């Protein structure tokens, strides 16, 4: 009953609605809204999936509160499987153990994905207590409901013994449909560039999954594994993905991240990166001098700004519907006209806050429709962040 | 094959009065 | 082929006599500069001077990085080129001045081809009869042969599994890699082995193969430390030790060449470690890349020097000026990513884009040469029209327009 | 080797009934005069 | 093709004084600075001597007077010589104690003489007698080589160890912290009292002398206040080397602290330094020098270029005329000529350019 | 090797019988008030009558402070360990601060142990192939000796190899052990309790105070009332004590105030300041009021011109070389002009020159030469 | 045994009544009423063992004798009671963060009485090779050993005759028996401190719990956990302890949040809080506060000022000083001395006291001379004078 994947704030919609004309709905796949930014998102996902140009950086900006990372998560949605998708954010990278460059290097590095197609033998079926021992092979014998098989063991099998056994080429491994055991199988695996954690160091697993490593061995891991990713590129072999990197804060990031940002695009292994912004004229951090967008003139060149409008009255109600519609509990039609005088006056995440809260109101009701006054009593208890700037005038401490 | 500097390196109060003052030694007593 | 972001750089174009030409390799613009940086890569290619320091002297948005990426392509494969990013210093574990040392030791390199004969292995001679004396054939492809070897390699044998079978790699140095399971090994039809199943190794017994490889010296310091180095005597015994492999003339010391950008956001410290330590006899030559002009140097919060460089610094390093260009041929480099890109282009949408280009920046046209081709292969259409980039124009904004709103 | 479980010694249940603090208290009394005691049960579970 | 060939300032063999340690104008080191150099042979044959500890000169002058070149002909012309920088005593494992006592222990060198009775060579026997695949000697009392140690040799080993030995005595095996820096900050007692012990042992029993060394410590214009604490115990120390610094600068405000104080220095460290002042040079000696400099890579001028090129060199730096011969050496090699002209060093001087032509023309400020 | 530093001509404190004044004694002139005031304190620093007391140094760079500091412990001898240690040694990246400074405080505080033992050795004969009797010959140069030992003794013995007519510790190699029959010796040395806290650390470092305090106190108060330990504190000198963080000044005045305390004798030489890690305090010496209520002020007076003589003659006594009149007249006024450590530097320099020249003696001429050569830093 | 009587070891206790008043001449404390009745307040409400986390600031002037009282407090406080003074900048650590050193405070001072029974038998052994023979006033009893015994025995040199403990968990007491070359219940009630819970956290026991980040993360909670399931089976109860904080106004505001926070725990045990000054702003901010502290951590916490000293208790101060440190004084010197101590401070007056002691004794004789004591102070200085007599301007 119970699952950890739950309804949150950005999981209600499903993906992005596009069409192969690039021509926007009203109500596609759960966004409902931003129509330059829809045809931008659009744009930029037809780019990376075309897969051409490589260190190519997109940003979006506007008001907070319109739905920006919606966006993101909506393409994230309908990226589709096999590709690698990156979200990071800007205080990721700050670390007292390792380096922010490092850090972003190890970013850059799960953005990029490798698909490899590869062909194996997978052999299945029961075993019945077989291999009279040592005086050291035996015997085997498989049941199916179609054929049995009777033949003798290997040598170094004999471990792995020591209820379907599935055993690979390798070594080994820990109802059933029929055929036979020669099962070939082709495997097209997704590695986010793990080739270099695998010999950089040994005990590759503990490494792997789990962090510890220091910065990674300078001049081994930058030309060596690149000129090997290209002897194992455009000879029938895999081919490398570029992913999609998402960066939050970037307003608020310190320059030496940005003097890194503006070379690291120019190399040739540089995934396509787009990231966000909030905030207008904010003041950089490492110096004190201000500048405008929080970013300065010399990496707002090597990106596009792309800005977002603020919703209306028609767009808000239909967020509104489809957020009934994700949910279960229904409201009155004059509790919908509340709740958009409340959306229109205040913010949208405040009117998902008390939408929810006036779901647990009718279930303290038990019925079906949210009316009036129970939203209003909702309304009326919870507070807002403009409601409650009149209230500190009391001087209570400073 | 060469060697910078070595070859082989070069590298009575005690008598049972200050291994009792000592308490690392294998017993631990808790 | 996965172009990158720019890939117009194939060459700098530089003659016999000493000229610059207006079109070479797509690096229109600058023949002072041309000139400049032709002087710098002669003396490169001299391999007689080291320890000399290039600053590039220029407004932000010029495209030095493209003079320095055709300074790596006329030199070639041959000297190594790494250039470094300014925020590659600023490390956490390791100090800076180690970080900077290790760049000017990963500049130095040295190439000394070499020899190596290989041994492979034969199937099954494992015969220990003497421990001084092992007998080990070898079955190829080609026929079979024996050799005699001294008991190591064989005390490397027993360590690993030596069975019916077996590859043996043996190197010079009694480097043993040994695999299992080969040849032939399905007697009566039976399971598993769980081994590498390979077919024949054709090839002879005795090849003598040669091998030209370039070797940098902080490799070489990794893999002499283990199983911050002292400038006593560890980086003394490889001095030592190069000095003797090209006095018997076996190694090729080639100089080091160097590219830092964003050179006025490092600290003090790490500058007054940089020229003391390119005063040095044995410093490699490091092109340095100033971004922005007169701003405050991190650590003084009151000293005034132009492009964030000390006086200490600024002296002694050659100064190369690159400055604007000329609106009338922007829309010749346009074109310049055209035949980079494949697909042409019509005349008028070009002096719309030239257009776009001289109303702010070249850049902003450059990176919105990418959507106007995506929306002619969406909407079909074999080249670009002036429709599409006069919507791209409006449909996204650059900084300017978005510090007006 | 501190096995890392540290198996409880049962002391507690005496701590957990007073019955069980009377009976320890009776048996510590008698054994000071050197005459036998007699322990009566009925199934099995209470002999374990 | 070897890797030092020529770099920086530094191109003369030794310094170059007298008996009378009066410089010459026409000899080996540089053109000029009498009292400098003087100095300097002074100074110099205090290190020879070695008779008293805690001498610390600083140099100053105006930046182009080439102290680097002092520095490195009073090291050819001394004997452990160790040249650090401002910045690498600041580490990040170390502190900023423990490193600048690291730099100051390393320049002192141990000379150590050791006699021991070596019986080397083939083996002939097992199994306990032993005898040789000899030239000479037999008499009992196969193939591979073993040595004893107390054919039969006394052999006698001269050392030059510096004080790495309290990086070996605190270790456990003598390969690991032999080729990188090491811990953390380590016992001192065990610095201090059981090497001093044992060293005084050593010259006692006559085995092995102590040499002092030269450490050169340029660019003291930045330094932390936490150094200049340490100086006040490092210079009144029961041993120490001796230590030249170089300050440029003439007034700097001190990072850290808020003060106007000459060298960047506090008053503990302005009565313990030995101030050489230098002088800038005159037209015949910047003639000279270019003169000396024109035979470093066998490059000849012309008679009416030396003028050009020392008018160059009077108004701008003296390292850009230095550079503007390497620069126009390659044209003068692509125009296929012996001998360069006026209009070869005016194209080279129109190319590159100094911080006098770049100040008027970036009043841009886009 | 003698090793000549800068303050090798002080032997000591030179008080005669009552601790006043006199002028050659042996070391530096002058300072009255400072020689009484150190000479004061030696008194409880030998007679261990208080703990947790400061003693605080103040006056203008030049004093020679590092001159009775150095006299304050020559005067000690070996008996009371001394062990400077500046505030730069204080401030360090790994370790933190407090625990340099415990350390300081147990290179201090030191015991004094005295053992006897009885050590035997010789060749030895046995016959015994354990019925309370074990034969044990002993032959030594000075004749033999046959004794009666334990079957435990010839047990442990059993345990390892015994050669027959060896070398064995009772308590090729190894020949002619010279000695008697048995060595009864009694040997006092000194322990620094720094070794004890490295050992408790490393048998083969944050650390907490339980065993600081409690695991040490125990035992050595079990070793003093036995008649084996005698605690013997030391003096601490920490020089620049004004260029300290003031979280280092509140760990001091707090621990001055406990009862396990040393004596540490202060050094500060530049007046008011800014304190590090705060800011707006103009406080004097660098040091807040509660520190200055618990050192102990001593004011240095400045030296007269007269007393220049007696400066720089110790040191051509040190140096081995006679200084004529008129270059005494010029070192005199060129030390009237500037600091006497100006006059004390040109001292070795004058006479490597005057050797390079020929000269025996010093001349006014060579001393205004050298004086050409390079200047002081006032003029600078 | 020889430790020297530092500044704050010339009292013995403090002085209580059965009506818990403050007295004058009782155990070396003089005067400061108040302070001292509060402090003997909150002495019986720690010494009844009924609450602990009440946080007591004691101020006043610097020099009325606020770190004497938590000395005399702590003497009087009572054995097998955990008493542990930390100032401000011993957490200042780089190796760990302030608020883990303020939990390693906290957890400190809460002692842990756990009582165990065994059984220890003493008499006369005789070993027959083997077997045992214990010869004691009760009965002479044979024993028969099995298996460990004899390996126990056999592992150390045991000698015939001394006393060997038999212990449940056999384990050999080898106390005095080199010194000449059925008994049922031993209750041993035994006092532990809650350091160990990077024991339960990591493995090791020697080199741990006696010189490190340790999983706080429900490391804490189980302990909290089983020591509530042993404060009910009576195995094991709790007994708090005495954490004095000195000059707390050198600390940030962080941590104060955090013992905001801290203390409403139960764990939490009674703190004494020092600040000696008054209007100091708080070191990491820009706004000013009284007594270096915070709005916040000043609504939790009470506030004692401390009278200043009058003539009559300095004198008896000075009596007590006297009659310490063996010096024999004049009857005249006592008003010199008063004069001294009004116009400077007590410390300094034990300083000067100190220093005549010595001139004296290096006079030898037994009277304290008015001139002595007057050249000893003329040969030292105030601080005063240490303002004033540097007015030659030596520095910059």
């Amino acid at each position: 009953v119970t699952r950890i994947e739950r309804i949150g704030a950005h999981s209600h919609i499903r993906g992005l609605g596009l069409d192969d004309a690039l021509e926007p709905r009203q109500a596609s796949q759960g966004m409902v809204g931003q129509l330059a930014a829809r045809r931008a998102a659009g744009v930029v996902l037809e780019m990376i999936r075309e897969g051409k140009i490589a260190g190519r950086a997109v940003l979006i900006a506007g008001q907070p509160g319109t739905g920006k990372t919606a966006i993101a998560m909506g393409m994230a949605q309908a990226l589709g499987p096999d590709t690698p998708f990156t979200a990071i954010a800007g205080s990721e990278i700050f670390s007292l153990e390792m380096s922010k460059t490092e850090a972003l290097t190890q970013a850059f590095r799960r953005s990029i994905g490798v698909r490899i197609k590869e062909e194996t033998e997978i052999i299945e079926g029961e075993v019945v207590e077989i291999q009279i021992d040592r005086p050291k092979v035996g015997k085997l014998t498989l049941k199916t409901t179609e054929m049995e098989t009777i033949y003798d063991l290997g040598t170094k099998m004999i471990e792995s013994l020591t209820d379907v056994i599935t055993i690979d080429k390798a070594t080994g491994k820990i109802q059933c449909p029929d055929g036979e055991l020669q099962k070939r199988k082709e495997v097209v695996h997704t590695v986010s560039l793990h080739e270099i954690d695998v010999i950089n160091s040994r005990t590759q697993g503990f490494l792997a999954l789990f962090s510890g490593d220091t910065g990674e061995i300078k001049s081994e891991v930058r030309e060596q594994i690149n000129a090997k990713v290209a002897e194992w590129r455009e000879e029938g072999k895999a081919e490398i993905i570029p992913g999609v990197l998402f960066i939050d804060e970037v307003h608020m990031l310190d320059i030496e991240s940005f003097s890194f940002l503006n070379r690291a695009l120019e190399s040739d292994m540089a995934p396509v990166l787009i990231m966000a912004t909030n905030r207008g004229i904010t003041r950089i951090r490492g110096t004190s001098y201000q500048s405008p967008h929080g970013i300065p003139i010399d990496l707002l060149d090597r990106l596009l700004i792309v800005s977002t409008t603020p919703y209306s009255e028609k767009d808000t109600k239909q967020i509104l519907r489809i957020r009934c519609e994700e949910e279960d509990v229904e409201m009155s039609e004059d509790a919908y006209t509340v709740l958009t005088r409340i959306g229109l006056e205040t913010s949208l995440r405040y009117a998902i806050q008390l939408i929810t809260a006036a779901s647990l109101v009718c279930r303290k009701r038990k019925g079906t429709e949210v009316q009036v006054d129970d939203i209003k009593r909702v309304y009326s208890l919870f507070l807002d962040e403009s409601r409650s700037t009149q209230y500190m005038k009391e001087y209570q401490d400073a | 094959q060469p060697v910078a500097s070595p070859i082989g390196p070069r590298s009575v109060l005690f008598p049972q009065q200050r291994l009792d003052q000592l308490s690392e030694i294998i017993e631990r007593f808790i | 082929q996965r172009i990158a972001s720019h890939s117009h750089v194939k060459g700098l174009g530089l003659d016999e006599s000493g000229l610059a030409k207006q079109a070479a390799s797509g690096l229109v613009g600058q023949e002072n500069a041309r000139e400049a940086c032709g002087v710098i890569v002669e003396l490169i290619k001299s391999k007689k001077m080291a320890g000399r320091a290039v600053l590039l002297a220029g407004p932000p948005g010029t495209g030095k990085t493209a003079l320095a990426l055709a300074i790596a392509q006329e030199l070639g494969s041959k000297v190594p080129f790494c250039p470094m990013v300014g925020s590659e210093v600023y490390s956490t574990e390791i100090k800076k001045t180690e970080v900077l040392m290790e760049n000017f030791r990963r500049a130095i390199g040295l190439r000394i081809k070499e020899t190596k004969e290989v041994y492979e292995g034969e199937v099954t001679e494992l015969t220990p009869c003497e421990i001084s004396h092992v007998i080990i054939g070898l079955k190829t492809a080609k026929g079979t042969k024996q050799l005699k070897l001294d008991p190591s390699i064989f005390e490397s044998l027993q360590k690993e599994r030596v069975e019916a079978g077996d590859v043996i790699y043996i190197e010079a140095n009694s480097g043993a890699v040994k695999r299992q399971g080969r040849c032939d090994t399905y007697a009566t039809e039976f399971d598993l082995e769980a081994e590498e199943y390979v077919p024949l190794p054709k090839g002879d017994v005795h090849k003598k193969k040669e091998i030209i490889q370039d070797v940098t010296l902080h490799d070489l310091d990794v893999a002499n430390a283990r199983p911050t180095e002292i400038t006593d005597k560890l980086r003394g015994e490889i001095n030592k030790v190069v000095n003797k492999y090209i006095d018997q003339g076996i190694a090729e010391l080639v100089p080091g060449v160097l590219f830092v950008d964003e050179v006025h956001m490092l600290d003090i410290e790490c500058f007054t470690y940089l020229h003391r330590a390119l005063e040095s006899s044995i410093a490699p030559i490091v092109i340095f890349a100033s971004n922005r002009g007169n701003c405050v140097i991190r650590g003084t919060e009151d000293i005034t020097s132009p492009h964030g460089i000390p006086l200490d610094l600024l002296d002694r390093v050659m100064i190369i000026r690159t400055m604007l260009y000329t609106p009338q041929e922007m829309k010749q480099i346009i074109k310049i990513r055209a035949q980079t890109e494949g697909i042409n282009i019509s005349e008028e949408a070009l002096n719309h884009l030239g257009e776009i280009g001289t109303k702010t920046t070249l850049r902003y046209s450059v990176q919105l040469l990418t959507p106007a081709n995506l929306l002619a292969k969406i909407n079909g259409k074999d080249s670009i029209e002036k429709e599409h980039v006069e919507e791209i124009s409006e449909l996204f904004y650059d900084a300017k327009s978005s510090a007006k709103i | 080797c501190n096995m890392r479980t540290q198996f409880p010694d049962l002391r507690l249940i005496q701590y957990d009934c007073g019955k069980l603090q009377t009976l320890a208290v009776l048996l510590r009394q008698l054994k000071a005069e050197g005459h036998r005691v007699l322990i009566f049960t009925q199934m099995t579970r209470m002999l374990d």
